[PDB]
């Protein structure tokens, strides 16, 4: 992505448009939804994502 | 009208005099309003003996 | 579970005879499973 | 527009060919959100021809680089017109002068 | 055989169909977003087979099918906008499907 | 205004016969509009009109329980005489600039065609300043007087707003006195 | 004519046989109209047999039941005996068009009157007639059902002692024997075909 | 092999956000890192802010 | 409301209890409406044996299926079990009133939907249940219809056996028998009134 | 904060 500044930030921190991490952290979430069982399996997980 | 307010979240108290305040939530555009008028009156209106 | 797909006549020639009452068993099994208590682990594969 | 100029900018806005001009001075007959019609002056009019133009305009359309296109009048109707003048400004144009 | 287009699609939510004509095509004025359908196109399909597990699935819900495939147009992922204008081109020799 | 809708049109990018403007230019002639609704947080007004010449607020269908602030917030111009216009204009009450893009984002309630969403800037205020002159008491000349200059739309009483300032400031000040 | 007007708003989805179109308990969101074909209603004994409430032909609507009210789920299973085309429109669309158009409610409510009327007829034939009387009532009333091959002495239909049962309600062998009995009264004739002599 | 063709156009609009690049007439590039509520904007004697 | 504007030009009668308004076979000529009270709608077979198919309360229309088609015989006996205020509307002017105002038909058709639902349940549980289950569905639904008192933890009802004999249309002696057989099960406690735990 | 409330006693009115 294009970039910019966080003047407030500290060292370890970094701005992140969230969709990026969102789609990039999907199977974490799918294991996690099967774990919660809101999405008992993964079709419904993606549905509920939508 | 659909106002918001903050709740005093904590008084993290180091000492009797040296002390913190957490405070939230606010609508945006006020933390500086507050801090401005707060510190103005505190700096520019207080009685005492000397 | 197998590389096979066993079918009708052989069963009689293997098990004993029967063919039609198998069908009848089949339908009644659809009864006891279909009733929306076990049909839901499929019901989103209905959407497959 | 901008506000500081150099002077050329009028002379630029024309020979893009990006919008109509007054081929022949006249008066506006008809106006539309898409088009216009004029009456040509007699002296400019030639005998066999009726001497009226139409100008049908460029609405929302694309480039190679695929951005909007549109044209529209800077004028009113039932009013005189001198020749060579403009009819309609463009996506970045104003009174025959660029506006980006 | 010849491919074809019409509203008829299998395994549909009428949500998408709500905006498509009898020829299976969007009406103007609408707004759309990624994953919506634009035209229902389909292609003559052959036939195949499946695993015993999906067989077990289709065997109790009674899942039934046809011999044709979907090849329908959709909005790309991440995109949305307003429905304003279109066109169709058809052979001199091919029947111009009604709305053409 | 938060929405408008009209006869004869689908989408903003369309056009019309007998008109100078586009749709949206006229929408922008409307964003600069003022209303003083009395009882209601939302209405629809209506309009119908025909005949060559400008179309202003004078032409519209006013209901008596709302004060219009201008007759001549200019809107459009009829170029041709046979043209006619007929629209309805939904106004709400609110504050700020969550301009109904927020609504469609929040609301995929399946609307019909025609309903022109419009951006909302409920905020009435336009300009403001203050000056710290010296509130005269014969002794306490360190006292200060504040003169606040203001500019807004119509729709607004000054002392209404002032006492509302007092109201909400004190409401929050509760949390500074009462809740500790 | 009014039908084609209705269909002008529809999506015709086509369904081969066995297409279990509706499942009872599905929510009701969609109206159906038979464009082409005929279809079977079905209700299941909660563990065992399901029974055919009736058969339906061209000209009529399906899923009308849930319309007037929210949270209305589907009443019965609905399976494609034959391959069929069904027209698809929704609710409020439909409510709007009823504001626009009359005569659908006329025809369909009169047909509901026939529905409840013949349901009374079947409740009566259930209560009063012994089973031979029931089967014989069926033998009459289906010769006049428009599916009857003209036979110069009687009416001929290709029932195989199966749907006579589902409509009457009985085991199949005893239907064999009471046909074997109506074989003896010069009323009926058969080869798996059937003729009402 | 081609039998008839359809084509369509939608319309899309775009509005301003940080990361969107910006400049004038001197090489004077720049990118937005923030957009300011008008209150905390500095301003003049006449209140007519920047 | 709309109600009174309808009624103000209707020939109001007060019909006391048991009065046979309608003898079916009569040729339908006038629409009625229960302004107040309660009525039973019922039929017979030619040997005399008769069945109640419904009762209708204030808020309900009857003579409603004859209105549309001109000159067909009436459909069932309709006899006021109570002192009932009835409106009376000849069909020829009621059709004028429909031309003057629609939205009179959604509600009749909704309740015909309800009627055919429950009648389908009648025919089903007929096919299904030994009388035990039939009494089961009965005492359930009568503990659900809006005349059931509560016994603090339990639906009280007292709509006594003479009446339920006619509701299910069956011998009350077996009703008492199975009711005793359900008091064995303790789900019911019944003496004149039945209390459903 | 109390004293500020005391500043504002004029103008809740
Ligand atoms: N007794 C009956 N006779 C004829 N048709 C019926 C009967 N019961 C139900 N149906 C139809 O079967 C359908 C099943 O569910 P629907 O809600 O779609 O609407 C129902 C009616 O159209
Ligand atoms: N099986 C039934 N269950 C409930 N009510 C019925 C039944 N059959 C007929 N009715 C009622 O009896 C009425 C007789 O005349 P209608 O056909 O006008 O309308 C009929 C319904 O109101």
């Amino acid at each position: 992505s294009v970039i910019t500044v966080g003047p407030y930030l500290r060292l370890h921190q970094c701005g992140l448009p969230k969709k990026m991490a969102l789609e990039l952290f999907k199977p974490f979430i799918y294991g996690k939804l099967e774990l919660r069982g809101l999405a008992t399996t993964i079709k419904a997980a993606k549905k509920m994502v939508e | 009208t659909e106002f918001l307010k903050p709740r005093l979240v904590d008084i993290e108290q180091v000492s009797s005099t040296h002390a913190k305040v957490t405070l939230e939530p606010l609508e945006r555009g006020f933390g500086h309003t507050l801090g401005n008028a707060l510190r103005r009156i505190l700096l520019s209106s207080m009685p005492g003996c000397a | 579970d197998m590389n096979t797909d066993y079918t009708l006549e052989e069963v009689g020639k293997q098990f004993d005879v029967t063919r039609e009452r198998i069908r009848q068993i089949e339908a009644k099994a659809l009864r006891k499973l279909r009733h929306p208590s076990r049909s839901e682990v499929l019901r989103s594969f209905l959407d497959d | 527009k901008p506000l500081v100029g150099t002077g050329m900018e009028r002379a630029v806005a024309v020979d893009s060919g990006v919008t109509a001009v007054a081929k022949r001075g006249g008066v506006v007959q008809y106006v539309d959100a898409s088009r216009i019609v004029i009456k040509v002056n007699e002296d400019e009019m030639y005998p066999g021809e009726a001497g009226i133009d139409i100008y049908n305009l460029t609405k929302y359309t694309r480039s190679n680089q695929n951005t909007c296109i549109n044209q529209m009048p800077c004028v009113s109707l039932g009013e005189p017109v001198e020749r060579g003048d403009v009819l309609a400004d463009g996506p970045s144009t104003d009174l025959g002068e660029l506006a980006l | 055989g010849p491919e074809e287009i019409t509203a008829d699609i299998p395994n549909v939510g009428e949500a998408a169909l709500s905006k498509l004509d009898e020829s299976g095509i969007v009406y103007i004025g609408a707004e759309v977003t990624g994953g919506d359908i634009l035209v229902g196109k389909v292609t003559p399909k052959g036939e195949t087979q499946l695993t015993p597990e999906e067989k077990l699935l289709r065997a109790i819900f009674g899942e039934k099918a046809s011999d044709v495939k979907d090849s329908s147009l959709r909005v790309p992922n991440g995109v949305s906008g307003t429905v304003i204008d279109v066109q169709v081109f058809t052979r001199d020799g091919v029947e111009k499907d009604k709305r053409a | 205004v938060t929405e408008v809708e009209i006869d004869g049109v689908l989408h903003e990018y369309s056009t019309k016969e007998g008109v100078q403007e586009d749709i949206l230019e006229i929408l922008l002639n409307l964003k600069g509009l003022a209303v003083r609704v009395q009882g209601k947080d939302e209405v629809i007004l209506t309009l119908n009109k025909s005949g060559i010449g400008p179309v202003t607020a004078a032409d519209i269908t006013h209901d008596g329980d709302v004060e219009i602030v201008k007759p001549q917030h200019v809107i459009c111009h009829l170029t041709d005489e046979n043209a006619s216009i007929s629209m309805r204009i939904k106004v709400q009450r609110g504050r700020g600039y969550v301009p109904a893009s927020t609504r469609i984002h929040s609301e995929e309630d399946e609307r019909p065609i025609g309903r022109l969403l419009v951006d909302a800037c409920y905020s009435p205020v336009e300009r403001i300043a203050y000056n710290v002159e010296a509130a005269r008491v014969e002794q306490r000349t360190d006292l200060d007087k504040l003169v606040i200059e203001m500019e807004t739309n119509g729709t607004i009483d000054p002392e209404e707003a002032i006492r509302r300032a007092a109201t909400i400031l004190a409401e929050q000040l509760e949390a500074f006195v009462d809740l500790r | 004519p009014t039908l084609e007007w209705f269909l002008s708003h529809c999506h015709i989805h086509k369904y081969p046989s066995k297409s279990t179109l509706i499942h009872q308990g599905e929510k009701a969101e969609t109206l159906y109209y038979i464009v082409k074909g005929s279809v079977a209603v079905l209700i299941k004994d909660e563990e065992g047999k399901e029974m055919i409430l009736s058969y339906l032909n061209q000209g009529d609507f399906i899923g009308e039941l849930g319309l007037f009210e929210e949270g209305q789920e589907r009443s019965a299973w609905v399976r494609a005996k034959t391959a069929c085309e069904v027209a698809e429109i929704s609710y409020k669309k439909f409510r709007q068009l009823i504001q626009v158009n009359p005569d659908i409610l006329m025809r369909l409510s009169a047909q509901m009157a026939r529905r409840l009327q013949v349901t009374s007829e079947k409740v009566g034939n259930l209560a009063f007639l012994d089973v031979t009387g029931r089967i014989a009532q069926t033998l009459l009333n289906l010769a006049k059902q428009p599916d009857a091959m003209t036979h110069p002495d009687g009416m001929q239909i290709k029932i195989t002692r199966q749907e006579i049962g589902q409509i009457v309600g009985c085991s199949r062998e005893t239907v064999g024997r009471i046909l074997k009995m109506l074989e003896d009264q010069n009323l009926i004739s058969a080869h798996g075909k059937t003729i009402v002599v | 092999g081609v039998l008839k063709i359809v084509k369509v156009y939608l319309a899309v609009k775009r509005r301003i956000q940080p990361g969107d690049k910006m400049a004038g007439r001197h090489g004077n590039k720049g990118v937005i890192s923030k957009i300011n509520p008008i209150e905390d904007m500095p301003y003049d004697e006449n209140g007519t802010p920047v």
